DNA sequence: GCAGACACTACGAGTACATA
DNA sequence: TTTTTATGTACTCGTAGTGTCTGC
């Protein structure tokens, strides 16, 4: 019961998106933005086997990098969190569930309007080039027949007219035109290849990203524009 | 403020001695609303103890832990008796520009802060 | 019939709140404009206030949410701040609903003064993202509301209901406590009490219903939990006679009889000595029991200041 | 009847810990016990202006008859940070062992705070579920009247006749009680008696008073003469009037200042029978004003003098 | 013939004028905008009026959409002083290739403790001004500092003259026609849209909402009329039975709103204020002023409002 | 005969440190000197409205003859913040050789202490197990009627 | 006299517990706190010569934050301290030992009624914890013959219920049973190894920290309980 | 094998508000 | 023709110091 450091890692990612969890007992997790911003869903390699709600998971893991690694938690008799160390014990308390906004089922994505796939390094340097020309959304289209990225300045941009970057991604078959915008404050998934899975249907749309071993459904913006 | 200003002027007194007892509780649009019927003629007028004492005085009142009529007591019995002299010696560590500036901002505070230095 | 239980909540007036905007009891004006924004499929920007507490708001926009299936963002507005406005709300009314549902954000409680840095920001805020997101507001002082934030909503002014719908409105919560007690299994064994509760306590619908869970302690509601109500404490009779022949060493020694029962006693003489007294006696009646009444906690003993108005009723009202 | 221990402060050395034990009117303590019976704890506004009538007492009694998650809070410190931070975290935290959770706010009747009032107003709402508010105050009218709404308002200090005869016949009960426990021997149990009527709605000052009368160790027919003090007749005070004097009645006023309710409470009754009847409405007008401020003014003393003066000009006597 | 932004839902919003001659305006006041976009460039323009939704921010945008302009609208109360010298100089220091002239609107820019950002706009007026303009709407003027007005042109809005303001009102009767023939509101009696306009007249924004209450049957007959025009209450009834020194109704109104003490005394005194005499006007804050001082030492709350309802009655010299 | 040696002003310097030594009218010396013997110390609102009778040194007389581990403060300087640090910081811990904690607070009657006179009550309660609070005032309706309820009112005899 | 860097840092600590100190000549440093519940005493390696009184302490460390660190610290000709550098010279003017609380009654620690030790980074976790879990109050009891520290929330909890952190630090030998509360805010010592002495007797006690260098004295909330 | 740079906190300033 | 007094609270902004994370 004993938590990995890649499992905590990927843990202290999902406290981005909401800054509480609500995972119950398996090797599965999820959490959901309370602003219906961001989804994530994982399974990791620790096993969980009790379900726990925590109010601040932030603080949870910020406490747990200061016990040793091989320390054992459980459900406590004191209801809550027994995070038992070599010397130490941290009784973490469990929240009640109700005050933490979670998916109550996990989101099953739809069929993909379109289907591309980021790379890892990819990924990287479009995180890095938003960070130097402040690059606060971005939009995934067609160009030349090939699905692209494009970011830009909403701020000085306004309409979004002037272009700021071209990650030209994969190739398009199909004969739809769209124009998917995402905030780049929703880009809450950690670094590596995601397939990238594009939705929409009238006023409505999604974008997953399919992982190694987590995915994120992260929502797109009131100005999509689409053919589907 | 506004009330503390015609307190000044003995004529607008009837009404600010009102908004004194009943004002308290009342609207702000209300008070100058009641003030505009209330005061009698107008054309605005005039105007409305000293530092180097009262540096000493709220001086007194934080060492022996008084207050200021106790503190400005002592100070008029001490330029009197036992050098006042003395005692502002005593007193001359504690005068910290937190203490200072507190009372009379402006320039003062450093014409004071450095005033009661010369003191040993 | 359509009562929604909480059930998750035990204090009552909570699990009794209404789901759907049907359920919600409004002036007939207010319902319509309700039922209209559901059938339009769309949310404006609104703002629900009263002076009066628990009229409706918090309950009306959280139903008028339900009814619409919209994607509701719940906003305690005492912790809704600039940077939260800047931050989760912007990027709340800036997504694309997946299912569809329009966007909705709930302020509750914003007439705070504080706060005002949010709403100045608020105004270029809700007129940037119309489409998508809409905001309901729920305030006490309207004029915590900055004029041009109440310019941009749809101003709806409960507890404040005309006189035909006050009527209508009463008598639907008289029907509704009478189903809450069928729920709850509160004996209704005067029905003058639920309406006596009705009306002292409109239009704070919540503190009527609290009401009834204070006085349904016995679980019965008896005659005697309606003179609790109406804290009809008996008649006064024997003062009424000791003024009327001005008998004042009795009206002297009669004053400890209400001396622990001051507030009561005042309220039942003035309701008595309404009827019992010439029409320009009346007002010289609320000139002297109200002055009484207003210096009564300052009086030093309590007693001498009943007799002190007993002596100076007896001395001024001509009994007709 | 359960001693404290720990403390050597008799008042908080006694204070009732179950709600059976509490001393209150006899319509409270109902719905005080169906509250319990019901085994939850809705919001509650215990209040009164009199202090020590239990509304603390009750609020830790009330918590305690249930078994509450109770978390203490004096509510000068109960800011808004204070509610978005250890409230919230309090009342989100899981009740897996059943137990209901009760934020106990002791004396939150202030105005600095409405802001922090202001966010509680929904924040008990959220929270309604298995958190709820114990509100205790003084000045009621200090709560905003949107948590009035969500609370149910008891107020103390308010009996009625019959409730006071019995709630001072269980403070006897108590206070005797209370002296067996500490070691005080009751000679005349009268005393008892005027510790419970002088002191009678503040209960806190009532065995204040037992602790400070109880200096001799035991309860004498002199102890008595020093609960009741002054009385004897307003003979000096009566002539002084009656004499229309100047400083006579004037330096008269301190010797009677302090039990001034009393006192005029027998000046007007003593001065009933010899002062005319179209005087006997005067007087009352007189007499009845200067003592409905008896509060607003600052100088108790000065305001009896002020009551001498006028009473020596319109006063037609004999 | 009316600019409809489609996808918008909201009425208020849905018909925002898109240029100049689509605004109403005074005639003054749209001339001068007419001709400033005639000259190519925006100077730098303060838009203001303390009463909201008089043309503003739809001005601001017009001119922008008019001249065809790169224009850069912000939210001025993000306009923090790391943004006036961040994205700001960024935009103000870009190339324009484009010819068109950059603008940029901050929208609400009058705000509390924005000083020290708003002194460096206008020292930021003296270095890139070269290159845009800045057109500001803000409801109090004040809220600027005195240096921004004496550079920007302040056109005051919600302002007309009468021949201004009765031209304005019936564009407006044909604005909102327009809008009842494009939503599918039913106009049964042009009284209706007439009484609209002239109920709440600046505040052009909240105008078109109140069409959209009143819409809600579908149609605007006489009773929609009668809705318009029923001025509605607050404490209308309080204030009539004074008025009347009707003892009754004041019994049975005292109970009414002891309940809300505070904010009712608070309301009343509003009332009166403007119905009494002003020789009342002494007497009424005092007789109220003491009730609401006494008011929780008055044992009795709901007696002690009628004390006050007696005491007006007895002292107010109506109008 | 007590003199603190190193003070400068004699009405500091020759500061009765005992209740036996404060030239006091009967019944008052019998008073303290009773409230002395118990050991224990309740809350004490000690008051006189004439200036100069000994409030301020019966008050730390008191705190002597007990053998308190005495924290005077005047209530100017008794803000709200002031007593929620080191008050609190002071009457939370026990004293490392027993004996009384007592706050003195001197001239509480001042008026801007309101609101931090509404923090005691609670806070007297909440520690009265280990510290006991002696105020000092000139006038006494300027205490506020909770904190008569929590004290007891000495009245300087005549 | 000169002050190095460990001893400028030990009176940077020293100043936490009060405003400023009084030294007399001599190696021994000691200052209590203004309210008496936290007394901290030192020897140290830089000798003093006179005897002075600082009330700004932390002001005195600030500037002389500015000074090299051949710093001659001297008396003035007139009382005041002179700070020579090594080419500016500054004046700080001193203050009345009466202004300063000292503590001037340095009396021996009786027995120690129990005896442990806490490591150096036990004392880390145990504050690095409380200021990740917001621990106000820990109370030091025996647990299954070892004698551990236990945290808790006294604000969020009224009688120190719910455990929320306990730290183990080693076995007791007597048949006694004990629980010593601490404030944790009245607790000012600075990070390293401390055999933690504890007297109690009726209702009196108190909690000594001995370090390698210095000594902390602070005393027990009264809500404490021992059968000593 | 640490620097850099973003990220976080604290604080002075200024602001607005409610009391006596 | 003038320009300021106390206490307590809550919020925003700016900047500056400190903390955690990353390079061709
Ligand atoms: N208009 C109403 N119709 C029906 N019930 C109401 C109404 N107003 C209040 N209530 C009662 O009070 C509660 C709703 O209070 P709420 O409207 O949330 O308070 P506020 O309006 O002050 O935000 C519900 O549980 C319900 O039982
Ligand atoms: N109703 C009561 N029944 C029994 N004892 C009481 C009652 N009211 C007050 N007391 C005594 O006074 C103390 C409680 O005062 P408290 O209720 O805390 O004051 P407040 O009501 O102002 O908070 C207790 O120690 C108790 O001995
Ligand atoms: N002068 C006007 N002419 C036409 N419509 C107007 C005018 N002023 C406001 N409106 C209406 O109000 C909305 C714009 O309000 P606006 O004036 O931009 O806000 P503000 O005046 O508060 O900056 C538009 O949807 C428009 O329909
Ligand atoms: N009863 C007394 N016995 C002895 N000395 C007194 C007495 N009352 C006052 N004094 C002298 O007056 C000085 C100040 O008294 P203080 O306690 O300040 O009285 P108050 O606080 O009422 O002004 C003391 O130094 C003391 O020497
Ligand atoms: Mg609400
Ligand atoms: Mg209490
Ligand atoms: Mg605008
Ligand atoms: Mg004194």
């Amino acid at each position: 019961m004993k938590l990995s450091k890649d499992t905590t890692a990927l843990l202290k990612n999902f406290a981005t998106i909401n800054s509480g969890i609500m995972l119950k007992s398996g090797q599965f997790i999820m959490t959901r933005a309370v602003n219906g911003t961001t989804y994530a869903e994982a399974n990791i390699s620790d096993v969980i086997d009790f379900d726990v709600a925590i109010y601040d998971l932030n603080g949870f893991l910020g406490i747990l990098s200061l016990v040793n690694d091989d320390a054992e938690i459980s459900q406590s008799e004191d209801g809550n969190i027994k995070i038992a160390d070599a010397r130490s014990t941290i009784f973490w308390p469990a929240a009640d569930p109700s005050t933490v906004v979670a998916p109550n089922k996990p989101i099953p994505f739809p069929v993909a309007s379109a289907v591309t796939e980021i790379k890892a390094e990819d990924l990287q340097q479009l995180l890095r080039v938003s960070r130097g020309l402040q690059i606060d959304t971005i939009a995934i289209t067609v160009k030349e027949g090939k699905i692209v990225i494009n970011g830009f300045n909403k701020v000085e941009d306004s309409a979004l007219t002037r272009v700021k970057y071209s990650l030209t991604l994969g190739d398009y078959d199909g004969e739809n035109t769209f124009n998917f915008i995402i905030n780049m404050a929703n880009m809450k998934m950690q670094p590596g290849n995601y397939k990238l899975l594009l939705w929409a249907k009238g006023k409505q749309g999604a974008a997953k990203f399919e992982g190694e071993h987590a995915n994120y459904v992260v929502a797109l913006e009131a100005d999509s524009t689409h053919d589907f | 403020m506004v009330e503390n200003a015609l307190s000044q002027f003995p004529e607008c007194m009837p009404a600010v001695y009102a908004m004194n007892l009943i004002g308290s509780g009342l609207s702000d649009e209300a008070h100058f609303n009641y003030l505009m019927a209330a005061v009698p003629r107008g054309k605005r007028y005039g105007k409305w103890e000293d530092s180097t004492e009262v540096l000493i005085i709220k001086l007194l009142a934080k060492r022996y832990q008084v207050n200021t009529n106790d503190a400005i007591n002592y100070k008029s019995i001490l330029t009197k008796n036992g050098k006042l002299p003395l005692v502002l010696k005593e007193l001359k560590g504690l005068v910290t520009d937190d203490f200072l500036k507190e009372v009379t901002k402006n320039v003062k505070e450093q014409k004071q802060l450095k005033k009661l230095a010369l003191e040993w | 019939s359509m009562i929604t239980v909480n059930e998750k909540e035990h204090i009552l007036e909570q699990k009794y709140r209404p789901s759907t905007i049907d359920e919600c009891i409004l002036p007939a004006f207010d319902k319509e404009t309700f039922k209209s924004i559901t059938s339009k499929g769309k949310i404006p920007h609104i703002i629900l206030h009263s002076p009066s507490p628990g009229t409706g708001k918090t309950t009306v926009a959280k139903a008028l949410c339900h009814d619409v299936n919209a994607d509701m963002m719940f906003v305690n507005g005492s912790d809704c701040k600039i940077d939260f406005v800047r931050g989760p709300l912007t990027n709340f009314a800036s997504a694309a609903s997946f299912d569809g549902r329009q966007k909705v954000i709930v302020i509750d409680e914003f007439c705070r003064s504080g706060l005002a840095e949010s709403q100045r920001h608020l105004r270029s805020f809700m007129e940037a993202y119309s489409s998508n997101c809409s905001i309901i507001i729920t305030a006490n002082n309207i004029d915590g509301i900055i004029k041009p934030l109440q310019s941009r909503c749809r101003v709806i002014t409960f507890g404040q209901p005309t006189d035909e719908d006050k009527i209508e409105m009463m008598k639907q919560m008289i029907r509704r406590l009478t189903e809450i007690c069928k729920h709850e299994g509160i004996a209704i064994a005067d029905m003058k009490v639920v309406a006596a509760l009705v009306k002292k306590n409109f239009p704070d619908f919540r503190k009527t219903i609290g009401e009834l869970d204070s006085y349904s302690s016995k679980g019965v509601l008896d005659a005697g939990i309606l003179s609790l109500v109406t804290n009809d404490r008996g008649a006064i009779d024997d003062v009424l006679e000791s003024l009327k022949n001005k008998d004042v060493k009795q009206l002297r020694a009669l004053a400890p009889k209400y001396a622990a029962d001051y507030s009561w006693f005042v309220g039942k003489l003035a309701e008595e000595i309404y009827s019992r007294v010439t029409p320009q006696s009346i007002i010289r009646m609320y000139e002297i029991v109200g002055e009484n009444n207003q210096y009564h906690g300052i009086a030093a003993n309590t007693e001498l200041h009943l007799a002190y108005l007993f002596i100076q009723l007896a001395c001024e009202m001509q009994w007709k």
